[PDB]
């Protein structure tokens, strides 16, 4: 397989910090990864595709970067609804690796 | 195409192939049936994305400038500042042109050669037991089923299992 | 009958297309254009703080004539003038004009740091019936009108000022320019003026010059308005026998720093983009542009050609 | 307008089996891929099946290889996960996903772009 | 003996060496030369609308000096001024001359629209032995040397015109600097006289100095020539107690929209190019050139290589 | 050039081609002769004119300019004037220096391509009827008459025709 | 690459290959061992080379200019001075990004063919008597000891002298 | 058991990282940095001849100010400001100070060509207490400070000087701005002075200022820096009946041809390097650099990136 | 073999003259010349590789050009220690060939 | 710090041996190829010898082919001459030279980088 490692498994913040996550595989992923938002009790909606690439109307503040081995989400100025867990998504090949979570608290 | 596989020996495309760039398409004793091929697609897609992304890279941000627009005739100023921005404006759009043209023509030939590739890999693998018909199939000289078949497009087939019935139909 | 494996690419029905070193016009699966076309006419006010004076340029925000009364101690960094926008005071030409308005908008502040001056031997604060001010004479809110002693003389001004700051100075001030040998004398009392503005490295001297300009306001008379920077450390010196146009303070050199002027008639809405042109904000994710060669913050690079496809996929062959 | 809607979820005994649909709505739904993404319940995402535009291509998770079956249908546009064997490691929030089409071609493997809302799977 | 068929590809006997990323020198079949180095060495009047002013500059065209009678009312897309260009008339500076050369050449219009003005108080018409006209005291043909009524005074001049046509004016006047306080007096009567013009927005004034200056066609004073420009529904003034050189009308402004000066001596041909350079036209379709910096026209960009050769074929091998 | 076909495996070129860029030279029983070909000298001569016509585009047209020449010294303004004309000059320089180099780079590549273009459509046109001698020529294990050697030049020559008599002479 | 030889068909490099570029790795009844490829190997280095060379030569020689840094404020004319030396970074930091970005892009591709050059002159040297494996490596269907195996490497393999024992032992 | 024989290429245990166009970091064998990022910390005296003025800039060399005796006659391919430079001098402005040193620095030579004139009717080799050379009262060593004769007139001063030469004269001039009318009348008698200074084409005159300026040095007048040029042929004039400071010859126009000036703070070594910047020299065979704008010689061209990493090898793939 | 034919065979030149050295061989050795200095007694120093890449260390006015036929070496300005004799290397292919030598006299 | 250290030159007849000797300092010489060039005394550079860095393909002038024999050590780090069959053509000033290294690799074709002091060869 290929294992995700999302760092930190979780970070507390106030509103307008510079927040960066890792996501980190093992096999050349070469640009694909996609990073998803997550309320309590909702489905994920993907943010970033192509590892840099946003998603139709993701507001600009969340960016992503990386490419093959180490991968990054960072958020430029945090909001109250930004408050979620963030999983991000192997898609080089079968199957599909998701992330154990990073989840962002009221600090 | 600097390869001439996509429009070359590979006559035309394939609409409906619908879930890759590049597939397979095959005709056994079972039927007929078209698979997309992963590899040269996911190949293929990482170049265009990976020249994509260096091409938005938001490097241009300027305030202070100087003035484009005037009300008044002044003479030897006005003429160097609209000169200087004159200079300036054709010098990006020949840039740009170029970039664009010179971008494609990597564009275009880099699917041609994805779409080689893929034909060279599967060349490598019967390499006694098919022979190139020209129009980038190839004439399995003994019975493929579906399971035979799959074997090729994931990398599986063992040429040697069928090597002593292919020599004997080719041959003879 | 021998099973047979072929290989392909996908296509599609109506293709894009797009040039190459080679050809002018080739069909491609797919394509993006790099060039943006769209503006929303409007400015948005966001990232970039912005300052409207919607009724009074730069300069006249700087000299505080009536108008700009809602100019004072702002901060920007992008200041917008406006066509509609109109002189309201005694009129007035500016040597240099463009540099001094590139000076007031490069440090994208209108603070103006009040100084008490002790014009020795003068009437101070004249006015105009050529610059009113709610249906009253006034003057400018930042220049002090120096006339001679109310049946007096015009005693001569020595005043100086030392930069203690450690900013450095902006000073404006001005020389009357009278109409009439009569209006010389009966505000000054001097046959001819003389205004002396100078500091350690940098001088000015200017004598006015009487006659007859065309009637602007009411007023045949001009103000040439003037600056003077002073560094800290340096002093300032205004010495000037008659027709002096004296500051009330200075103002600060500020950083450029994203600090400029922008001269546009778009209405400012409540959208948010990076980047403003004449003709409105740029929205857009792409390299180049034909909008406007005018364009301030991050923006595409202003081209001439209206489009450039870039070609995202194979040659399409249906 | 675009939505899947999910169904199916319910409490099953170990061992016995189950049928989870998602209906689509809004888009080609013959013209995708589509996969079964698993959220264990106090883990993370799981994906557990996927399937091909056409549905000769199927892949699985080496969980439930010869366990769960996928499969679709062009004439309803629904996705069926019919789970056999079930047992307590199979209880998770099942989620139906769509792959995101990428240039003009409508790939399987890729990020998931459109998800239903979560039908619980509770294996007790 | 099994039959062969071969693949190969022509070649020639003597190749062309063209550049490439990684060589110098490679031998190709064919190439093209893309920098053109050839000029007919004359200035094609086609489809340029070219003006020889031929002893003229542009200058002492606008103004009316003696050679330029020619000159006027002409109309142009290339103004051509030669190195044998003289001055003719009193001698004369121009601060900003080079402005004023741009303005009138990217103009490109010399036609004067006459005015009749009332200068009251003063003599008119008068002329100079420094500027003959057919062995005759003359003067600049557009301005107009005013000197003080004869044994009498130089009546104050208040002289009005208002703009009422739709373009801007250039108005072209000066001031009369004289050799010695004797002139000042025996011309004007004053000690010191005074030249003010202005509109509502822009203004100046020049008091004249007075003094000795190199003899230049056996003159030692000098006319310093200025320029005002009046927009649609401005008024200009021309106020002088003393001094003043008046105007005779303005010139129009136009729009640049190829119009331009070129600074050459070659003759002017019959042939047709649509690019012309200081050392003569350029008639190529190459895309670059090293003939000259100086191009107006649709032109070959200049660079500064000598022979950039462009492969148009294969590689030689024989 | 990339593929090597031209000054590669092809050991050099044949100055009596002159009706074309690419030609075929055989030696049958009948005798010897040598004829061009048509679709390879087409595509490339159009790829060079489809680039030829890319550069003389006239798009550059300017009247009313900056004064590049001076007769005296002024300082601040003319060093500024001179200083942006250099700089103009030089970055067109520039964009003609590398345009000229890497359009040749790409132009000798192409031809070498049609070459090997070529090259490889007979292979695959013979199949098992033939076999690569390595200096661009192919070894015909049969009797091609002057008949089946325009079968080849044309594209209609039937591999199965001579395929007994073919691998017969190759693997005896 | 465009070729896929290297990061492609030819799986990793080799470390202990230090005396060239490209090399042979054989294993014969005597033993097994490694030698470079002189010619594949100087071609690449001479392309490279090449275009360090022309990467270079010293052009960029100016003593006069523009004052780039002031102590005080001016306006127009030092808004104008400003803009023109940012506008000519500008255009020369995109000069240098597209050229060493499209340099690598050549050379990466220049390397890619050199391997996939000799791959095929070898390829065209057994040409019956060997076949290929897809990893980069030739199946030799004979005998061929180490003088057979230099013969191999410097050019005088003669493959009509195996051609009987190759063809049989393939063929059954 | 056949044998293989296998075909490679090969590897590195650490290969580097570069840019392409589809990939920002693809692991090379081998590459080439082509941006330079280091500097020597020291000015190379060589191949170019520099200059340090190392109290003195370069107008103050030129006017000859006490402390600028070693700039006499020096010849340089560039000249060399330092921060640290101090005024020694009377105090003084330049209009257009900014061109009078290009015009200086790119002529490349301050061998002052003396001249002998006869000032007739004025006391000459004027000094001032603020411009001390060896404890004593002195002045500017190309500046001759004219004054009335003792208790006598300020005979008007009507010099001129042939340019006979083949070259350009510069002529460096000043106008005394005193600081009370009893200073003015103190040394030139006249209540108003005046100076004009002309050729046959261009010309300048001056009328100076009286006023209080700063105290620089305990004095609180000033002294306005101005220069002339004659072409061959051309004749100079200097008329003035007060206040002139007069020059005592002229400099030579020079070719530019390496001819400038670099403001620096860094010592000359004794390095060798074809490249100059203020934060020192650069010796490198790289095409870029990062290290600073302001480069004088044969340098690498400034970009911003700080590397750019060229392929030198092939794809690593150990 | 491949020949070299170092032309002239010798020069004699004052300090500051534009000196031209050429090397001419038989056949394509495009880019693999090697240029030497050598004073009387002294082992050679390399002071061209490549036929243009300048030796690290060596001053800039030593300067090679030629591709494949004819090969060029120039000096642009002379010194003093410059006095020596030249010799080119052929590096396309064993044998290694040298030149005749190119001598700098005294003018 | 790097140099080349020759050894062996001395007075000899025709018909006998020889050999030299050059030991290398500072650079890894197992890495690189070596070469011998003479220098004939009153003529220029002449190349006779010139062996890879594993020592199995060697390289000699047509002049000196099976009458010298060149070889080197890696436990030494010494690059050896030995001269067989000599005679008055073979007088010359020995030179030993290590071929310029490129980009990635060691190659034995190139520019000699380094060069010994030159130690005499007489054969009267
Ligand atoms: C930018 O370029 C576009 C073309 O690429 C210009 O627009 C078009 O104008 C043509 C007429 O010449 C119309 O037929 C098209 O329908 C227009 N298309 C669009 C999208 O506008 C456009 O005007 C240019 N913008 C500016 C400011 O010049
Ligand atoms: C334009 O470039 C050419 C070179 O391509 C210059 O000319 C040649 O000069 C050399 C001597 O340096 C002669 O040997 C050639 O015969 C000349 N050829 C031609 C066609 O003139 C030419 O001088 C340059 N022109 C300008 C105006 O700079
Ligand atoms: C005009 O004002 C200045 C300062 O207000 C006067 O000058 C000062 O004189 C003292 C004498 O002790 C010096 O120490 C100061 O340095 C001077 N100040 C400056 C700014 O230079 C000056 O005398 C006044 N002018 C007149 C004519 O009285
Ligand atoms: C030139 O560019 C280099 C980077 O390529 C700059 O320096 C480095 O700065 C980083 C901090 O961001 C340090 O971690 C590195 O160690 C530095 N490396 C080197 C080699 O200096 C450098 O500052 C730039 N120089 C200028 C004048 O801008």
């Amino acid at each position: 397989e290929i294992v995700l490692t999302q760092s930190p498994s979780s970070v507390s913040a106030s509103v307008g910090d510079r927040v960066t996550i890792t996501c980190r595989a093992t096999q050349g992923i070469s640009s694909w990864l996609a990073w998803y938002q997550q309320k309590p009790g909702k489905p994920p909606k993907l943010l970033i595709f192509g590892a840099s690439s946003l998603q139709s109307g993701v507001p600009s503040r969340f960016s992503g970067s990386g490419s093959g081995t180490d991968f990054t989400l960072t958020i430029s100025s945090l909001q109250p609804e930004d408050f979620a867990t963030y999983f991000c998504q192997q898609a080089h090949s079968f199957p599909l690796t998701f992330g154990g979570g990073t989840k962002v608290e009221i600090k | 195409g600097l390869f001439g596989a996509i429009a070359g020996f590979i006559e035309n495309g394939w609409q409906g192939l619908i879930d890759g760039w590049y597939g397979f398409r095959h005709q056994n004793a079972e039927g007929t049936g078209t698979a997309a091929d992963l590899k040269s697609t996911q190949a293929a897609i990482d170049q265009i994305n990976g020249k994509l992304n260096r091409l938005i890279e938001k490097t241009n941000e300027k305030y202070h400038q100087i003035e484009k627009e005037f009300e008044q005739v002044e003479g030897r100023i006005q003429d160097l500042e609209k000169y200087v921005e004159d200079t300036k404006i054709d010098l990006w759009s020949y840039n740009a042109e170029l970039l664009v043209a010179l971008e494609n023509q990597h564009t275009i030939d880099v699917t041609d050669s994805e779409m080689n590739k893929l034909f060279e890999r599967v060349r490598r693998q019967l390499r006694e037991n098919a022979e190139d018909q020209g129009n980038g199939c190839f004439e399995i000289f003994h019975q493929c089923d579906n399971n035979c078949i799959e074997s090729i497009r994931n990398g599986t087939y063992d040429h040697n299992i069928y090597r002593d019935e292919a020599i004997n139909n080719r041959i003879k | 009958g021998n099973p047979v494996i072929c290989l392909g690419h996908h296509a599609v029905e109506n293709g894009t297309s797009v040039k190459t070193l080679t050809d002018n016009h080739i069909e491609v699966v797919s394509a993006k254009e790099l060039v943006e076309t769209n503006h929303i006419n409007e400015l948005c006010p966001s990232p970039l703080k912005l300052v409207d004076g919607q009724d009074c340029d730069l300069i006249n925000g700087a000299l505080g004539s009536p108008g700009c009364d809602h100019l004072q101690d702002t901060t920007w960094d992008v200041f917008i003038e406006r066509p509609t926008a109109m002189d309201t005071c005694y009129p007035f030409d500016v040597p240099d004009y463009q540099s001094l308005r590139s000076i007031l908008a490069s440090s994208g502040s209108l603070e103006f740091i009040a100084e008490q001056f002790t014009w020795n031997g003068v009437t101070v604060d004249g006015s105009s019936s050529a610059c009113l001010r709610g249906g009253r004479n006034g003057f400018f809110t930042r220049l002090n009108w120096l006339t001679r002693v109310k049946n007096g003389n015009y005693g001569p001004i020595n005043v100086t000022k030392e930069n203690t700051g450690s900013y450095v100075r902006l000073y404006l001030w001005g020389v009357h320019h009278p109409s009439s040998d009569t209006e010389q004398t009966d505000l000054y009392k001097v046959a001819t003026g003389r205004v002396t503005v100078s500091t350690r490295s940098d001088q000015i001297s200017i004598i006015p010059n009487i006659g007859s300009r065309p009637r602007v306001r009411n007023q045949s008379g001009r103000i040439s308005i003037y600056w003077t920077l002073v560094n800290p450390g340096d002093s300032i010196i205004f010495n000037s026998i008659g027709n002096l146009i004296a500051p009330r303070g200075h103002y600060k050199i500020n950083k450029s720093t994203k600090g400029t002027v922008l001269k546009s008639d778009k209405k400012i809405g409540s959208c948010t983009s990076p980047c403003l042109t004449d003709k409105g904000s740029i929205q857009s994710d792409k390299p180049f542009q034909n909008v406007s060669r005018i364009a301030i913050g991050n923006c595409p690079k202003y081209v001439k050609q209206g489009s450039l496809m870039l070609a995202t996929g194979m040659r399409n062959i249906p | 307008q675009v939505q899947l809607v999910e169904s199916g979820g319910g409490v099953v005994q170990p061992g016995r089996s189950l049928r989870l649909s998602c209906a689509a709505s809004g888009f080609p739904f013959s013209s995708y891929g589509m996969h079964w993404v698993r959220q264990a319940p106090g883990k993370g995402l799981e994906w557990v099946a996927g399937v091909s535009y056409d549905g000769s291509y199927k892949y699985y998770a080496d969980s439930v290889k010869g366990r769960f079956t996928i499969s679709r249908d062009s004439s309803k546009s629904t996705l069926y996960l019919q789970m056999n064997s079930l047992r307590p490691e199979d209880t998770a929030v099942y989620y139906c996903a769509r792959p995101s089409a990428i240039f003009g071609i409508y790939i399987i493997l890729n990020g998931l772009d459109v998800w239903g809302q979560g039908t619980t799977v509770t294996v007790s």
